[PDB]
């Protein structure tokens, strides 16, 4: 009386935690696309002089 | 005349350079204000989204 419902619970937890597991696999093996970037700036710090080109 | 003309080309060049400095400094007052507002807006939004995240929490 104690073994059958145990086995059924094992199967159900297996299927659910296993879909959870296969998707969490994709989450963990690649966590790079969920990252970000520094996005630096040059900002042209030279407001003391101008440029050589004809347009400037 | 040459001294005033030269003192002028120099006051005027220093002026074009000071005006340029101001133009560029102002270009940056503005670029900084744009970044400040973009970041303050992202911050206010982070805080709106935080308040939301906290409400959703």
């Amino acid at each position: 009386m104690q073994a059958l419902l145990g086995a059924r619970a094992k199967e159900s937890l297996d299927l659910r935690a296993h879909l959870k597991q296969v998707k969490k696999e994709d989450t963990e093996k690649e966590n790079r696309e969920v990252g970000d970037w520094r996005k630096n700036i040059d900002a042209l710090s030279g407001m003391e002089g101008r440029k050589k080109k004809f347009e400037s | 005349l040459d001294k005033y003309s030269e003192a002028l080309k120099d006051a005027q060049e220093k002026l074009e350079l000071a005006e340029k400095k101001a133009t560029d400094a102002e270009a940056d007052v503005a670029s900084l204000n744009r970044r400040i507002q973009l970041v303050e807006e992202e911050l206010d939004r982070a805080q709106e989204r935080l308040a939301t995240a906290l409400q959703k929490l």
